[PDB]
């Protein structure tokens, strides 16, 4: 298909969060992410992961 | 004895944790945090979260376990093999005894 499949313009092909805040406890580790979904954009939690 | 354990129904376990008793089990580092139940367990304490060593009267995290405290069957156990220790020991010295009479008579 040349049409209804991919964009054109620029757009990243995977993103990379940063901890928005981290907690290192004596014998556990938390840390939350803002993970934003641009509009136009449909993500698919399985091609996510902890790096 | 024909006693079939075990009859009660089963508790279906405590989850939250820390059930067994005198499991001894280790921190970290750490070693040695003490058997749930026991004096140190009661008292709200602070400083075991992050370091290793004994601040309790048990310690060191070069001994354990499953500490045999108080009394249970294992003291009766431990009291046991104390009790077979002494008589092992009063043995020993009677024989050392007799044979030291011997040796003189023959002399």
């Amino acid at each position: 298909p040349t049409h209804d499949v991919t964009t054109e313009r620029s757009q990243r092909l995977q993103l990379r969060f940063v901890p928005v805040d981290r907690e290192d406890t004596q014998y556990s580790y938390k840390t939350r992410f803002q993970l934003a979904v641009g509009d136009n954009r449909v993500l698919d939690m399985a091609s996510t992961y902890f790096d | 004895e024909g006693r079939i354990y075990v009859p009660y129904v089963t508790a279906r376990l405590p989850k939250w944790s820390g059930s067994v008793q005198d499991k001894t089990g280790s921190n970290m580092l750490g070693g040695v945090v003490l058997p749930p139940n026991s004096q140190a367990h009661r008292t709200e304490t602070v400083g075991t979260e992050a370091t290793r060593d004994n601040l309790h009267a048990e310690g060191a995290r070069r001994p354990e376990d499953q500490t045999p405290y108080m009394i249970l069957v294992e003291d009766s156990l431990g009291g046991l093999k104390r009790r077979m220790d002494l008589l092992e020991e009063s043995n020993q010295q009677l024989l050392a005894t007799l044979n030291r009479l011997r040796t003189g008579l023959a002399a």
